[PDB]
RNA sequence: UGAAAUAGAACCUGAAACCGUGUGCGUACAAGCAGUAGGAGCCUCAAUUUAUUGGGGUGACUGCGUACCUUUUGUAUAAU
RNA sequence: GGCUCAAACUAGGAGCCGAAGCUGCGGAUUUGAAACUUGUUUUCAAGUGGUAGGGGAGCGUUGUGUAAGCCUGUGAAGGU
């Protein structure tokens, strides 16, 4: 049944940390580890972490057997954008979005 | 055993029993209507044509009640100059029951 | 005027006007003039007569539907808002004349 | 008295976007691209209320054809023949009885071919 | 002597007044009656 | 703890644009203002003495169909 | 596409298709005419494409009186 770990605000977009995500759901704990542990993108850190913390809560406050854990489910949402003036040539400024997302990963059978 | 009736400017082939949709009649709740005119009853395999109606065949139908028909939403709009027009219409129907087809 | 007038009428007409000889309260003090609203059958009224003595405003004042008014201080919105009507025949005399 | 368009703003929105509900991409999310969808909906319901009613007269006029050269007679001999024998018969119910009733459709043709 | 609730003013003592410019349906859209762009339809426009 | 914690401090409510995840149907031989009038199949709720109807979701296939506003003699206009 | 005693042309003849035209059925409405007569009722006749524009009839929102009323924690406004 399902323990949620939530990571809202982590330094990173989105939309870059979906493809770790994609490739996370709905493996077994071991699997989703092993990925996240030698996946080359930075957003594998923050969900390696946030799928940690999830097995933790489902070990600890609720005393489930991590050996038949899942990822059931793992969605990336955006965060609060840090917005940011990039100067240009000519005296001409720009907007810049330092783009942050939340991560929720749910474990259960 | 099927006949083929008139009800509000159109035809109908019906079957005993059956429930049909018709234009509003003005007869009361659960009261009986004769049709004499029908153009064709058929009883299996044997056909009667009338020429234009078949003497001696009446239908007998009863109203089991009377309905608006569903909203139908009607929009005229011309382009550029500065019209447009809506409209709603609902089709007043009258339920008919053939209690028995008689050839 | 005849707008008065024609508010006057409709009160009678409607019967929502009441003649008194008179209405004097001995002191000032509301649970009085209740007691002769009591007995008048009138829990919320207007009053108007010819003078408006402190005494019967200080009663009248706190009541919550209950006011008085002068004959010549007299506005159509208050009659046609205050559902009965208490007035002296001398006050109806002065309208008479006014009107 | 200050009015603020809020509420009956938000309301007058929502109906144009539940009418617009299955449309495609801005059609059914956006308001300038819905509306526009909505009226020109309305305007092809009305045109095909008025062309309904010849599509399915000539499918009923296709069957029947069908039917009267199953049984050795063109359209427009069986219905100048209908004419000529007094037959009131609809269009629709010839259709229907010529899809669902070969042998009423038979006598009917027979009938129309002694009138002929 | 009616309510306060229930005077009216009779039929024809009062009229609705236009309101230019508030959508087709009222009659006065796009315009208010000015017809089209000439020296009539502008804001300070008068008939000296 | 609080009545309430998607009232947890970016804190009353919490719309839309916009961006995710899940379920149902459709989609890799077919050309266009993307809808509309029909319409098979499928899925889902209710009845019904039990695959037949009613509500809802999708829409194979067929017909028709060159946005809105403005300005113009005249606009799908490749005029704004 | 394809068509040659044509599916071309000429002169006839008979059928059918064919529009929002007309007719059939149901409903709304403007004006006018008759009568229980300010919609109180039923009818009849002629109408009801529309830009600029003129005339008529209303919807919704904020506020004031009605209102020390009525509704409302047995759930107001707002959102869906």
């Amino acid at each position: 049944m399902e323990v949620t770990a939530k990571l809202r605000g982590a330094a990173i977009s989105a939309q870059k940390v979906r493809l770790v995500a994609d490739e996370v759901r709905g493996k077994s704990i071991e699997r989703a580890l092993d990925i996240l542990t030698y996946s080359n993108k930075k957003g594998a850190v923050f969900v390696k972490k946030c799928l940690n913390s999830a097995i933790a809560n489902a070990e600890h406050n609720h005393g489930l057997d991590i050996d038949g854990l899942k990822v059931a489910t793992i969605y990336v949402d955006e965060g609060i954008t840090l917005k940011r003036i990039l100067p240009r040539a000519k005296g001409r400024a720009d907007r810049i979005s330092k783009r942050t997302c939340h991560i929720t990963i749910k474990v259960g059978e | 055993m099927y006949a083929v009736i008139k009800t509000g400017g159109k035809q109908h082939r019906v079957v005993v029993d059956e429930l049909l949709k018709v234009e509003l009649l003005k007869a009361e709740q659960g009261e009986t209507i004769t049709f004499n005119d029908v153009l064709m009853v058929v009883d299996g395999e044997t056909v009667k044509i009338g020429q234009p109606v078949v003497d001696g065949a009446s239908v007998e139908v009863e109203v089991i009640e009377h309905g608006r028909g569903e909203k139908i939403r009607i929009v005229k709009h011309n382009r550029r100059k500065h019209y447009h027009k809506e409209q709603g219409h609902r089709q007043w129907y009258t339920l008919l029951k053939i209690k028995a087809i008689n050839a | 005027r005849g707008a008065m007038q024609c508010i006057l009428a409709e009160l009678i007409r409607q019967e929502r006007l009441i003649l008194v000889e008179e209405l004097t309260i001995s002191a000032p003090k509301t649970k009085e003039l209740i007691a002769k609203l009591s007995e008048l059958n009138a829990p919320r009224a207007l009053i108007i007569t010819k003078e408006v003595d402190e005494n019967l405003y200080l009663a009248a004042r706190n009541i919550p539907h209950v006011n008085v008014l002068d004959t010549s201080e007299v506005d159509p919105v208050s009659l046609i808002a205050f559902d009965k009507v208490i007035m002296s025949v001398e006050a109806a005399k002065q309208f008479e004349e006014a009107l | 008295a200050r009015v603020k368009r809020g509420v009956q703003a938000n309301r007058r929105h929502k109906k144009i976007l539940k009418r617009a509900k299955g449309y495609y991409g801005a059609r059914s999310r956006v308001y300038r691209v819905a509306v526009q969808a909505v009226t020109k909906a309305g305007q092809y319901a009305y045109r095909d209320r008025r062309n309904k009613k010849r599509t399915f007269r000539r499918l009923w006029i296709a069957r029947i054809n069908a039917g009267a050269r199953l049984n050795g007679l063109s359209y427009s001999r069986f219905i100048n023949g209908m004419k000529k024998a007094n037959i009131t018969i609809d269009r629709r119910v010839l259709a229907d009885i010529a899809m669902h009733d070969a042998a009423t459709f038979g006598a009917l043709v027979e009938k129309a071919k002694a009138e002929l | 002597g009616l309510r306060l609730n229930e005077l009216s003013p009779g039929v024809g003592a009062k009229k609705t007044a236009q309101r230019r410019g508030r959508g087709i349906g009222s009659g006065l859209g796009k315009t208010g009656g000015r017809g089209v762009k000439g020296q009539k339809s502008r804001s300070g426009s008068s008939i000296r």
